[PDB]
């Protein structure tokens, strides 16, 4: 009745429990320490990508009151960001379906 | 018991069901560019070819302008390949791909600037290091960089006189190739536009037949495709001009884009040098760093000369492609070098005197000794064509090198007995349940534990032995097989998935501490963090920052094992 | 051969056979054995290309016979079988004429994916730890 098909080298107490561990864990050697070079590599990764976030190529956007306050009147702005159309590009490097978003 | 709510919270089983290729690309584009760009790139991964209409239809963003602006941004980032398929009976439209190598810049960025900094001849002075670092960051970030803008932005005449001098060096080396249709068009579409025109201009009643006209059409296509791919892969036509009463300069109106194949060759040679550093002592290993440094600049292809991606290789006489590849490697003398030529680049700090023992000073008879010993070494690093001058082969070096890497990765993940068993299956084709004991002589329980552990992957393929008209593996024995190609498939996807997970976790950490990271990346906060930040929040920020430093180190360390598997 | 005994494969005994075969390999093919690597990487030496630096089947047969460490003889087929069993685990490199050499034995005994005893895993309650079986 499917409970006598037990091979000889298999103990009888270690069956039935099942319940494989939550995540199989084997410590890889790719979790080593840090050096001057590794610290500098992390710092240069920090500068990069952050640079493009602070640049125009974001395309990820989806206190909003009805009146501009007197405090908002004659006030410093957030930032005059350089827009997607602002920076000059190469026209002959895009399909003709995208040129219209340029301020040619 | 771990709760199903406790699971899926720290276990991360929802991501385990993603295809690893999509996961990594999506996470890179998300953490670097943004969210809408991530959605677009993921949809591109799902559907290889589509139009802007189909993106509008398939993503929540229907705003035709919004998808367009994200697409021009992604195209700049070299993440998109496009084309125009000509509808004849109405309006002809376009289709956009996803360019895999356009995101490897976003993946290799740290290694990219590391190669750009380190590989140069002059690095003692500090200012040049910072200058080239900022220029390479600006180029890899913005994309197609224009000297017309760059010189205009530069403010000092004495400083404009050297940035123009660095562009020629990168163009000639191979880190700056003129950008054109070849980086923004798919290989199969190139070949299918170069493969039917030859079938349109042929006359009729030609005394040949379908097989003959097809073979000559394929020959003509291969010739023109090889020519037009050679033309922009490396040339002087960007800087071949020379202005009057001035210096040699690249053209001021054109754009410059930084390549990645040259950096991939640099990384591969770095892996070879590290292999030598583990295996061969540094006395004669310091030569190999420069021995490959001076040949990589004109080194041949690593996986595909791009004719093996847009079309089928062959069925009968299918040896032709590797035949011609090894034939070209043999014929081209640029890769062959003599003991005299190697002398003018070796630094003095390498003595080249005590690197030999003839029994139990920058001299050619000693550097040629290392040349010959590398050729005669068990791993065919170089092959001997002529007595005195040899060459490094890639016809029979990549398979054995990749198999060594695969074997040692499995051995690092598993035990020495697992390595012994995988090596038995490798060096003995068609092992069986008794040939294992014949060729191993290790205790059966341990060997079969390692066997069961290694079965789960694509390393070892197992054959069902049919004994009666019904096929059953329950009455008869069953022996083993290798089928190594699946094994190479497997190590690509697992590593790609793990890098995807790492990017996913750093994006999670950014999501969890967005306010803190935005505060950190502020002009006044930069450089002044001790007085401003109160001790508790400063401790939280420093701990999360060292965590991300460590995880970037982990990612970079994993960035030395998967690109080598990426080769064919 | 003697690998048949008491119905089992002599777990402690076989490792004694499979560790000595290469022990005189390193002290006979390297110029000065392991003391070359005992001073630093930029001080050891390699042999000339045209010298007979290698070992062979005859040498190993002689060393096994004179050793009397297992008190048993070994036919040339058996010595070939042993050297073939230990070519796995990356312990030797088989070259033409059944000649044998080691590559990194001292380093292994003492990213460079070919050696990972220098790099120790985090062993900390930290996160972002990578695993290899985790995917499956």
């Amino acid at each position: 009745n499917y409970m006598s098909n037990l091979p000889f080298g298999l103990g009888y107490g270690d069956v039935g429990k099942n319940h494989i561990t939550e995540f199989p864990s084997i410590p890889l050697p790719i979790n080593g320490p840090i050096t001057n070079k590794e610290r500098s590599l992390a710092v240069k990764y920090i500068n990069f990508g952050k640079t493009v976030k602070d640049g125009p190529f974001y395309t990820g956007s989806m206190t909003n009151d009805g009146i501009e306050r007197y405090s908002d009147k004659y006030l410093k702005k957030r930032k005059i960001g350089i827009s997607i159309d602002d920076h000059p590009y190469n026209l002959n490097l895009f399909p003709n379906e995208l040129y219209n978003v340029m301020g040619i | 018991l771990v709760t199903p709510e406790d699971v899926m919270t720290i276990s991360s089983l929802e991501q385990r069901t993603l295809n690893p290729d999509l996961f990594l690309y999506k996470e890179l584009v998300k953490a670097h560019l943004g969210e809408r760009a991530a959605s677009v790139i993921g949809m591109l991964v799902a559907l290889g070819r589509l139009s802007v209409r189909e993106l509008v239809e398939k993503i929540d963003g229907m705003d035709v302008d919004s998808v367009k602006t994200t697409l021009v941004s992604l195209t700049q980032l070299r993440c998109v390949k496009y084309l125009q398929e000509t509808a004849i009976s109405g309006k002809k439209t376009t289709y956009y791909y996803y360019n895999e190598e356009g995101i490897h810049i976003l993946l290799y960025s740290g290694l990219i600037i590391d190669e750009i900094i380190t590989q140069m001849r002059v690095n003692d002075e500090e200012e040049h290091k910072q200058l080239v670092a900022e220029i390479v960051q600006n180029v890899i970030s913005l994309g197609s960089l224009t000297v017309e803008d760059y010189l205009s932005s530069v403010t000092s005449d004495s400083m404009k006189y050297t940035i123009s001098s660095l562009f020629v060096q990168l163009c000639e080396m191979g880190y700056l190739i003129q950008i054109s249709k070849l980086h923004y068009t798919p290989i199969e579409d190139l070949w299918q536009f170069l493969y039917e025109k030859h079938y349109k201009n042929i006359p009729r009643n030609s005394p040949l037949s379908d097989l003959k006209k097809r073979s000559q059409a394929k020959m003509n296509a291969k010739t023109d495709f090889a020519k037009i791919i050679n033309k922009p892969n490396e040339l002087s036509q960007i800087l071949t001009v020379d202005p009057k009463t001035s210096l040699r300069i690249v053209k001021p109106t054109v754009s410059l884009t930084i390549n990645l194949d040259r950096f991939m060759k640099g990384r591969r040679s770095k892996q070879l040098i590290n292999l030598a550093k583990t295996r061969v002592g540094s006395v004669t290993a310091q030569v190999y760093k420069i021995a490959l440094r001076l040949t990589e600049q004109k080194s041949p292809k690593i996986r595909d000369p791009l004719t093996q991606t847009g079309l089928l290789q062959d069925l009968e006489e299918a040896k032709s492609f590797q035949d011609e590849a090894e034939l070209v490697e043999e014929k081209t003398p640029g890769l062959t070098f003599n003991a005299i030529d190697l002398a003018r680049h070796l630094p003095a700090e390498l003595d080249l005197r005590g690197s030999l023992l003839s029994r139990k000073p920058h001299s050619a008879s000693l550097i040629n000794s290392h040349l010959k010993i590398l050729a005669s070494s068990n791993f065919p690093f170089l092959n001997e064509t002529k007595p005195g001058v040899y060459y490094v082969p890639y016809s029979k070096l990549m398979p054995v090198l990749k198999s060594s890497v695969y074997e040692y990765v499995i051995a690092s993940t598993l035990g020495p007995s697992a390595m012994r068993l995988s090596r038995c299956i490798r060096d003995n084709k068609l092992v069986s349940e008794k040939i294992i004991n014949s060729t191993a002589l290790m205790k059966e329980k341990d060997i079969r534990s390692t066997l069961a552990s290694l079965i789960r992957y694509n390393s070892v393929e197992i054959q069902e032995v049919p004994r009666t008209a019904d096929r059953s593996a329950s009455r008869a024995v069953f022996l083993f097989r290798c089928k190594e190609t699946h094994s190479y498939n497997f190590m690509r996807q697992n590593l790609e998935w793990n890098m995807a997970n790492l990017l996913f976790k750093k994006e999670k950490l950014k999501q969890e501490n967005s306010t803190l990271l935005k505060k950190a990346n502020r002009d006044d906060v930069k450089g002044r963090e001790n007085e401003l930040l109160l001790p508790s929040e400063l401790n939280q920020l420093k701990m999360v920052n060292e965590r991300e430093l460590n995880v970037f180190a982990r990612l970079s360390r994993l960035l030395s094992l998967w690109e080598v598997f990426q080769m064919a | 051969g003697p690998w048949f005994t008491d119905g089992e494969l002599d777990i402690e005994f076989i490792n004694s056979l499979l560790t000595i075969v290469w022990r005189f390999i390193s002290e006979n093919t390297f110029p000065n054995g392991f003391k070359n690597f005992e001073n630093g990487p930029k001080k050891n030496v390699f042999y000339a290309p045209n010298v007979k630096n290698y070992s062979t089947t005859q040498e190993i047969l002689e060393f096994i016979t004179a050793a009397q460490v297992a008190n048993v003889e070994l036919t040339p087929s058996n010595i070939r079988s042993l050297c073939e069993v230990l070519v796995y685990d990356d312990k030797l490199e088989k070259v033409t004429h059944d000649c044998y050499r080691v590559t990194l034995e001292s380093i292994l005994q003492m990213f460079s994916i070919f050696n990972y005893f220098k790099m120790f895993p985090a062993s900390k309650h930290d996160k972002e730890v990578v695993y290899f079986d985790e995917w499956t």
